[PDB]
């Protein structure tokens, strides 16, 4: 057992990350004269370390994410977390808006488009709509409406 | 051997006796429902427990109830 | 070290023991 | 100071495991 | 993989062909049609052919697989 | 047929399922014939008289086996020169390649190491001869007898304990938390300063001079004058109750002398806590009049109605001591490896892997058989009116809410545990090791700073232990908790957080199955009658879409394999991040254990070759070719068990039919009949046969790789410290 | 797959006349005097040679390839055992527990008006061992498929 | 169903005949004739295939081992001679337990016998050296 009092710095400060992106951008340089079409090339491997450089990283040399909610780590996980809320609250709040204006159950096997991109249109600005019906208890449907099993 | 019970939201549609593989059910005359009549379960030693009557039930939660209880040479389906 | 005479104390003690297991598990039944 | 008592293992794992079946036969199996 | 491929096709057409055998006999028979021909003969010794070909799979589950338990044993055991 | 007498359903059974349920239905002593409250309480009295006199029994026959055949006074001279033995080997189908490699060098005979731990366990103890273990293995031979005495006695008709001295709940709550926990612990407290601490001294204190041998010099003298600080001082004699805290630095073990202060403390909270409640003397709390007067605004009518629900089913009381017991099985796992007791225990690594997997598999089990019983009582005991709108019966009213949040936690931690170490795969697949998503794990590096711990970037929040715990054993603790080779606190890092949420994934899945099970338990939309069927019964067919694995021992059942997978993810990663510790390859560890190929590779293919070459046809045989051969044998009943699992019963009754009649009809054999008509195993039986062979696989199977790979690879290690300031 | 490249496949050296297959040849201790045979001889007859010598010893292509060309096989190895795994979900229950959990979750759906005209049921018996058999025989074929074409196409 | 094995005629005489079938034998004597055929035969593999079969205790071996097979088979036999209740003469519980007794006598003396020849064996042509 040996403790880490120091896990994690900066990422340019580590020499096993040094290693690491000297070794990426060679072998870009590699396939830039004399080479292959890659996913990184030479322009992108820079950016790619332009981006690590002031992030978190371990003694391996890789990127650490800080998930704690910190302000200069917001864009680990804080962002990208209003970022998927936006997108997955969308794609709900759609579904649930052609599920209320559904003709019946023929409507959920053949996809009625100008409803369907509607709903998915509406859905897009879904906060406009979805907190003043969350305070007002139009988000949900009273008990004694809800099926339920004997207990 | 098993116990059929008969409850009385019975509607005498007659599935359940048409449905048993054994007979073991049957038609008596009745008052509750309007077709006059309700399954019976006079021999339900011979009951083999496949629960084909309470398949056919249409009544929601069912008027006829199967109970697996002693096995017998007959319940088990044995023909040894 | 464990002497022959000690196993054969100690399968007394056992014997005893398996008297009054068998006392427990006829009553049990 | 290997002590061993190879007839106390033949007793105990082969016969009256032997003996508890049959034992345990006429249990189950009677009237 | 040549070898492998054909290997996997050939044994999941077999086993369609007793799939469809079972379809045969519950949609497609007729007992007016085989009456003690060879598919009627066959059905009424069905008892004989299955305990017989249950034995035999006994015998060469216990005299092929248990060669190499035997031998996975003797070699533990030094 | 008369057997089983207790059923007379199963007696008349003419096939070959009474013999099987009258096994499984043996200790269901509730449904018997002719079973009565009074005398239900007085046969399970004494059945736990019988199980006690079994657990004596083992400690007896462990304690034999290790005077008799053992090398404890060969071990005391020299701990880490000799392995510990088990018990000797007589295998008369052993070949002389066995023979020589179950043999230890210079030895007699074979024998089987141990790896049970006890020859620390009696070490530590003060035991230093065999005639102290032998000693001990007569005295608890007699103990099982006097218990065997006890439930014999208790069964004859003059000492069969009324109906309500079972009920009396208050006097054995003042019983068992002032006697049984209280002065057991005084007790061991006792043995410890008389024998244990003088035996590390090296002063031999036995039965012949413990009544002539002060264990401290100025023997209770400053205890009656109120003047205790002379026990924990160095300048009035050795020292026997201290508050040091930590581990010690030379044994990396528990103090001594923290161990009997430890449970001197204790013994004095459990004696005045078997105070509480009210007996035959006027004073104490009556724990019904406790309940009825917690009751809320919200709860309902809170706690009222809980003592007459818990005082008459046997299957709450059951389910509340699993679920404890549970808990606690747990807590000594994770307690034992962080801050062991035992002297040379922790430099035993096979031992130190057999112990925390072996408490946290039963742990695992104890865990799921709480909910089981949990879930019988909601069929069995619960009765609607007398816990009307208390707590119980509101946890049935909103059991809706529970089980879809409870799927939804599963689900969102499913979803992403795994997407990530997939992400992680893929990004090492092709060769971007930099772009995998390591999240490091700071709420938890923040839990260690708040004891101590020093992390760089994280904040005391309090102000570290200095504020917070400003106690006598600050200064051991923190010595302990920052050193090197120090077992408090491991250092964690991204590998930790993504196996903690997968842990965490097993918690929540297993909950789930469980307590569907226990909530549906008395019935559901499918089957709203389920209660009148019981805890356990096959299906109620296949109508209404089917109903395959309905009732409440079919989440039982599942719920074992989710414990089984938990548990085995959970002493995967002890494993492995020990066995990287150990083996001095913690980067490899860090690297390798944030995607999955790197378990499967690092950890389960490369601590299998000492395993599978116990035996060859190159090299022969070794020591660990008896648990190459329970690693097969492990592999072979875990397959087995897929095939009840999957293949239904059916097929099987059919197939059974074939034979009978080819028995019938073969001559010599036709003249031998069954007494009994054979038939395939019930529904519910061959999921508890599959079950069975499941989980014996799966358990035989671990087992071998974590004993076999440890010993081989990792056996031994320093655990001596150099403390921290 | 074990015999052919213990026992045919393999190169030959232009001196000695030597044929040095894929393998090549345990030597069987038994005395100790050794005795030589090709490691499909020496190793299958029991199944712990089947398990160290084919199946632990071979896989250490397709659990090396990451980072290199074989690293979708790798991948797919891994995704095998998945499936495979993930069968066993659908062979070893039964639908009445899966058409209670949910009644639970449509509950839950009901209560916030999500839930479907088309009435979520759990799959029926036949169709669950279906989905448990395609699923089963997916992940164990495909694993296979990995294991071989890691093995040959690296070495 | 009557087949060509079911019904041929040297066949059907064969197995009455058998000491298990044969007419006018009591159970005892059936057992002794079943138990000294088996216990004959069944020391070959034992002798034969069994572990100590190279050195020169291996025909001793295999007769205890023999022994110890029957023994385990008249357990068998013997308990469910006491079981049965069903039949007459020799599906009686006394008959069956005739049987299982004379099938242990015949089976170790078989086991014997067969011992002896393949341990003495070389004394049928020792008038000629
Ligand atoms: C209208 C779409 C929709 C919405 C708003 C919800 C909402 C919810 N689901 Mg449900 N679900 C859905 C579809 C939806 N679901 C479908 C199609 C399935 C079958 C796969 C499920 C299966 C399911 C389970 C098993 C559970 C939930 C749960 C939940 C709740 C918690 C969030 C969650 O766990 O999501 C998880 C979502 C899924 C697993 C399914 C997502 C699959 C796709 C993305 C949805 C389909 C989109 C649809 C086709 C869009 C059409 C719009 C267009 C026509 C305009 C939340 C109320 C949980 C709960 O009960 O919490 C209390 C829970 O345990 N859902
Ligand atoms: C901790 C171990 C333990 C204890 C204390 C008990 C205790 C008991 N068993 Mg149980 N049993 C056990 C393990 C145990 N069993 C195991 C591992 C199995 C196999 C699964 C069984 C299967 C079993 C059956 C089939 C029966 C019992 C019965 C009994 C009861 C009477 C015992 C008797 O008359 O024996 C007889 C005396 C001896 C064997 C002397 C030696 C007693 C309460 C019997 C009963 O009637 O319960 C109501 C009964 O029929 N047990
Ligand atoms: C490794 C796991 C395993 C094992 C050992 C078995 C074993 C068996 N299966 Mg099962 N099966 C399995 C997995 C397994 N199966 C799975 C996963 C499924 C789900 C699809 C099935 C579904 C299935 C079906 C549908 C059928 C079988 C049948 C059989 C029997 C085949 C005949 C035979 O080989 O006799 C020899 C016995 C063995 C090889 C078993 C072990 C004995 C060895 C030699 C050691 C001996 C130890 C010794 C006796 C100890 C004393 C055999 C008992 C068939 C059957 O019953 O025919 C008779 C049959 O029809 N199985
Ligand atoms: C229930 C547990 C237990 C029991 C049965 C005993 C019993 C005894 N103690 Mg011990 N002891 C205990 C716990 C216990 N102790 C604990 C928790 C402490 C720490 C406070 C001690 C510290 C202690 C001291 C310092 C001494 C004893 C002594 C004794 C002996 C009393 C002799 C006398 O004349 O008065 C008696 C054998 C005295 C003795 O003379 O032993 C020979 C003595 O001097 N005890
Ligand atoms: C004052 C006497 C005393 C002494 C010397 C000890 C000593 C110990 N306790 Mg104990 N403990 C005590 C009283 C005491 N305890 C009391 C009154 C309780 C409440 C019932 C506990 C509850 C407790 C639990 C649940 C555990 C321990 C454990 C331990 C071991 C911890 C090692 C360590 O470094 O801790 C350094 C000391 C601290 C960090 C301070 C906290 C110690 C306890 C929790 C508080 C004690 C004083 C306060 C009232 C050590 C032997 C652990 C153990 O046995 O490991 C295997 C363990 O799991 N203690
Ligand atoms: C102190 C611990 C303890 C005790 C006294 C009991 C006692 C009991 N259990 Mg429980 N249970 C436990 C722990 C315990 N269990 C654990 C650890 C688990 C998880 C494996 C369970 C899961 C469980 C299930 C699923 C069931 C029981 C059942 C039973 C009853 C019948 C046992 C029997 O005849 O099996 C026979 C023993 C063998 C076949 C071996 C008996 C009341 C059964 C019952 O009848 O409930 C109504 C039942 O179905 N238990
Ligand atoms: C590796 C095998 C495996 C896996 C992945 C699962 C997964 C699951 N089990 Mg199952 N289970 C298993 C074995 C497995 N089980 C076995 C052997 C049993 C004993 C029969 C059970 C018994 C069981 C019970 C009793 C319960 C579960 C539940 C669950 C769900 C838990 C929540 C979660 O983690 O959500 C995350 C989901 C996953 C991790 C599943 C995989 C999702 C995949 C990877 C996404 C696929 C994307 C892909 C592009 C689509 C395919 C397209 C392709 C055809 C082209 C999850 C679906 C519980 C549940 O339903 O909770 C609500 C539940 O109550 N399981
Ligand atoms: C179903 C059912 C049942 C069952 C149940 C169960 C099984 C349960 C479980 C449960 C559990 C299993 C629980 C547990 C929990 C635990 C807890 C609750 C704990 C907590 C703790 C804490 C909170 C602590 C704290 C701390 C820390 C952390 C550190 C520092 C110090 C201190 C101490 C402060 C019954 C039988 C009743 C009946 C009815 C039905
Ligand atoms: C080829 C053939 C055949 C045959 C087959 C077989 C299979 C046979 C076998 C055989 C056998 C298998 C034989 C055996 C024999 C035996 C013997 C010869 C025995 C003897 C014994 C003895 C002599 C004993 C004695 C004794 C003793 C020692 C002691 C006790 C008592 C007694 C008396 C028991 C037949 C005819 C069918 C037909 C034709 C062809
Ligand atoms: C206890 C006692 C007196 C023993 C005396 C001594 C004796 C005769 C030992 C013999 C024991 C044995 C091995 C009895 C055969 C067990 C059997 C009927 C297996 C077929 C079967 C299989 C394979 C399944 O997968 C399955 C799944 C789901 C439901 C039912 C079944 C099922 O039926
Ligand atoms: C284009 C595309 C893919 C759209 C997405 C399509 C949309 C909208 C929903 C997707 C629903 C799908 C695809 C699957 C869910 C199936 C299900 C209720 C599984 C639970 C279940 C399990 C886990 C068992 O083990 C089992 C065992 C034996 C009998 C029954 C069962 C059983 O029922
Ligand atoms: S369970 Fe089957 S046999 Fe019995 S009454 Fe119903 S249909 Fe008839
Ligand atoms: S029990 Fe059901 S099926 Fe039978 S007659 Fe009544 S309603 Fe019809």
């Amino acid at each position: 057992q040996t403790q880490v009092k120091d896990p994690l710095k900066l990422c340019k400060d580590v020499p096993a990350y040094q290693e690491l992106k000297t070794q990426r951008l060679e072998a870009a340089q590699k396939a830039q004269a004399d080479g292959k079409p890659v996913t990184f090339n030479e322009a992108g491997t820079k950016q790619k370390f332009e981006r690590y450089d002031t992030a978190y990283c371990g003694q391996d040399g890789y990127p650490h994410l800080i998930t704690s909610g910190q302000l200069d780590r917001a864009g680990d996980f804080l962002i990208p977390s209003v970022l998927f809320l936006w997108i997955a609250g969308a794609l709900g709040w759609a579904g649930r808006l052609y599920l209320a204006e559904s003709k019946g159950p023929e409507d959920e096997i053949i996809i009625d488009l100008p409803k369907a991109i509607k709903c998915l249109l509406l859905g897009l600005i879904w906060p406009v709509q979805a907190i003043p019906e969350l305070i007002s208890g139009k988000i949900r449907v009273p008990e004694d409406r809800v099926t339920i099993s004997p207990r | 051997s098993h116990s059929v019970k008969i409850y009385d939201t019975c509607i005498g549609c007659t599935q359940c006796v048409r449905a048993c593989p054994l007979d073991v059910l049957e038609m008596v005359p009745w008052d509750g429902n309007k077709a006059g009549t309700i399954a019976s379960s006079p021999r339900t030693e011979d009951c083999v427990g496949c629960k084909r009557c309470e398949t056919a039930c249409p009544t929601d939660f069912l008027s006829i109830r199967v109970y697996l209880g002693a096995e017998t040479t007959r319940s088990m389906g044995l023909a040894y | 070290v464990v002497s022959g005479a000690q196993v054969a104390i100690a399968f007394v003690v056992a014997l005893i023991a398996g008297i009054a297991a068998l006392l427990l598990s006829t009553a049990l039944g | 100071s290997y002590n061993v008592f190879p007839a106390l293992v033949i007793i105990t794992t082969l016969v009256v495991p032997f003996m508890a079946a049959a034992a345990l036969l006429f249990i189950i199996e009677r009237d | 993989s040549l070898f492998t491929h054909h290997m996997w096709i050939g044994g999941f057409l077999i086993v369609g062909a007793g799939a469809h055998a079972a379809i045969f006999m519950v949609r497609d028979y007729d007992p007016v049609t085989n009456q003690n021909n060879l598919l009627d003969r066959v059905l009424r010794h069905r008892d004989a052919i299955i305990s017989h070909l249950n034995w035999v799979t006994l015998f060469l589950g216990f005299h092929s697989f248990g060669l190499y338990v035997h031998n996975d044993t003797m070699q533990a055991l030094g | 047929t008369r057997f089983p007498k207790f059923s007379q359903d199963l007696a008349q059974d003419p096939t070959t399922r009474r013999i099987w349920y009258g096994i499984a239905t043996a200790h269901d002593f509730e449904s018997h014939d002719g079973m009565t409250e009074e005398s239900l309480y007085q046969k399970l009295f004494a059945t736990h008289f019988g199980h006690l006199a079994i657990i004596f029994l083992w400690s007896s026959g462990n304690l034999f086996h290790i005077a008799w055949q053992g090398n404890f006074e060969q071990w005391v001279s020299n701990p880490t020169g000799v392995v510990p033995i088990a018990h000797a080997i007589w295998d008369p189908h052993f070949g002389k390649g066995a023979v020589e490699a179950f043999t230890p060098e210079g030895g007699a005979g074979p024998v089987n190491a141990a790896y049970s731990g006890l020859y620390y366990l009696y070490y530590t103890l003060g035991m230093r001869f065999n005639s102290d273990l032998y000693q001990g293995s007569i005295f608890l031979m007699v103990l099982a007898t006097v218990f065997l005495i006890a439930g014999w006695l208790h069964l004859q008709p003059r000492f069969r304990p009324s109906l309500a001295w079972f009920k009396n709940a208050e006097s054995r709550l003042n019983h068992h938390l002032s006697a049984l926990f209280g002065v057991s612990s005084l007790a061991f407290a006792g043995h410890m300063i008389h024998v244990a601490i003088p035996a590390a001294r090296g002063q031999r204190v036995d039965w012949s001079n413990f009544l002539n041998t002060l264990p401290h010099p100025a023997g209770l003298a400053p205890f009656f004058t109120g003047n205790w600080g002379v026990y924990a001082d160095p300048q009035a004699g050795p020292p026997i109750l201290t508050f040091i805290g930590g581990l010690n630095p030379a044994t990396g073990t528990l103090w001594l002398t923290d161990i009997a202060h430890h449970h001197l403390a204790i013994a004095v909270i459990f004696i005045i806590a078997g105070h509480m409640y009210r007996t035959n003397f006027g004073i104490g709390h009556s724990i019904k009049e406790i309940l009825d007067a917690h009751k809320g605004p919200l709860t309902g009518e809170g706690h009222r109605g809980l003592y007459d629900t818990i005082n008459n089913s046997l299957h709450f009381q059951l389910g509340l001591a699993l679920a404890s017991l549970g808990v606690v099985t747990s807590l000594v796992a994770q307690h034992t490896y962080a801050l062991p007791a035992y002297f040379y225990m922790p430099q035993d690594h096979t031992t130190m892997a057999a112990l925390y997997t072996h408490h946290q598999y039963i742990a695992g089990f104890l865990m799921v058989g709480a909910f089981a019983h949990g879930a019988i009582f909601f069929v069995r005991d619960y009765d609607p009116k007398a816990n009307e709108n208390n707590v119980l019966a509101r946890m049935l009213e909103h059991k809706e809410a529970l089980i879809s949040h409870l799927s939804w936690v599963s689900l969102f931690l499913g979803f992403h545990t795994l997407g990530l170490y997939v992400h992680n795969d893929v990004m090492l697949a092709f060769g971007r090791p930099e772009d995998q998503l390591l999240i490091e794990p700071v709420f938890a590096q923040f839990v260690q700073v708040q004891s101590g711990k020093i992390i760089e970037g994280i904040p005391a929040l309090f102000g570290g232990p200095g504020v917070t715990a400003p106690g006598e054993f600050l200064t051991g603790w923190l010595g302990s908790v920052n050193a090197n080779n120090s077992p408090i606190f491991l250092p964690i890092g991204p590998g930790d957080f993504l196996v903690h949420h997968a842990i965490a994934l097993g918690l929540h899945t297993t909950t789930l199955i469980l307590v569907k099970g226990a909530l549906d338990a008395r019935g559901s939309k499918l089957m709203p009658d389920k209660k009148d069927f019981g805890f356990a019964f096959p299906c109620d067919g296949p109508g209404r879409g089917g109903t395959c694995d309905i009732s409440a021992w079919d989440a039982f059942y599942l719920a074992v394999f989710w414990m089984l997978n938990t548990i085995g993810w959970v002493t995967f990663y002890w494993h492995w991040k020990w066995i990287s510790i150990w083996g001095d390859n913690v980067a490899q560890f860090n690297a390798s254990s944030t995607y999955l190929m790197g378990w499967l590779r690092d950890y389960l293919w490369a601590n299998s070759a000492p395993l599978i070459g116990g035996y060859s046809p190159s090299g022969g045989t070794n020591a660990l070719s008896v648990w190459a051969w329970m690693f097969l044998f492990g592999h072979l009943v875990w397959a087995t068990g897929f095939m009840f699992l999957i293949a239904w019963r059916g097929y099987w009754q059919e197939l059974i039919e074939t034979l009978v009649w080819a028995h019938e009809r073969t001559p010599l054999a036709n003249l031998v009949r069954w007494k009994d008509k054979p038939v395939a195993m019930s529904i519910v039986q061959g999921r508890l046969v599959g079950l069975a062979h499941f989980t014996i696989g799966y358990i035989l199977t671990y087992a071998a790789f974590l004993i076999a790979s440890t010993a081989a690879l990792y056996p031994n290690g320093p655990a001596a410290f150099t403390p921290a300031i | 797959s074990w015999k052919m490249q213990s026992d045919v496949w393999g190169t030959v050296d232009r001196s000695t006349g030597a044929v040095n297959h894929i393998i090549g040849n345990t030597d069987v201790l038994l005395g100790g005097q050794t005795v030589a045979l090709s490691q499909y001889a020496a190793s299958s007859i029991n199944i712990n040679g089947w398990l160290r010598d084919f199946l632990w010893a071979q896989s250490s292509a397709v659990i090396n390839s990451y980072g290199g060309p074989l690293s979708a096989y790798g991948l797919m190895f891994l995704g095998a055992h998945f499936i495979w795994a993930f069968s066993l979900m659908f062979l070893f229950s039964g639908r009445g527990y899966w058409q209670e959990l949910i009644e639970s979750i449509v509950w839950a759906h009901n209560k916030l008006k999500v839930a479907p005209a088309i009435q979520p049921r759990a799959l029926s018996i036949t169709q669950g061992r279906a989905v448990g058999v395609a699923h089963y025989l997916l992940g164990g074929i495909a694993t296979t498929w990995a294991f071989f074409l890691a093995r040959f196409l690296a070495l | 169903l009557l087949t060509p094995v079911n019904n041929s005629t040297a066949i059907r005489w064969f197995i009455d005949n058998l000491p298990i079938n044969r007419v006018g034998m009591d159970e005892f004597t059936r057992g002794l004739e079943i138990g000294m055929a088996h216990g004959y035969w069944l020391i070959g593999p034992f002798a034969l295939l069994g572990p100590l079969r190279n050195t020169e205790l291996g025909l001793v071996a295999g007769l205890v081992s023999t022994i110890g097979l029957l023994l385990i088979s008249t357990i068998g036999l013997s308990g469910y001679a006491s079981l049965v209740e069903d039949v007459p003469t020799e599906f009686d519980r006394k008959g069956w337990s005739r049987l299982a007794g004379g099938f242990l006598v015949g089976g170790v003396g078989g086991a014997i016998f067969a011992f002896a020849i393949l341990q003495f064996f070389p004394l049928v042509s020792a008038i000629a050296r």
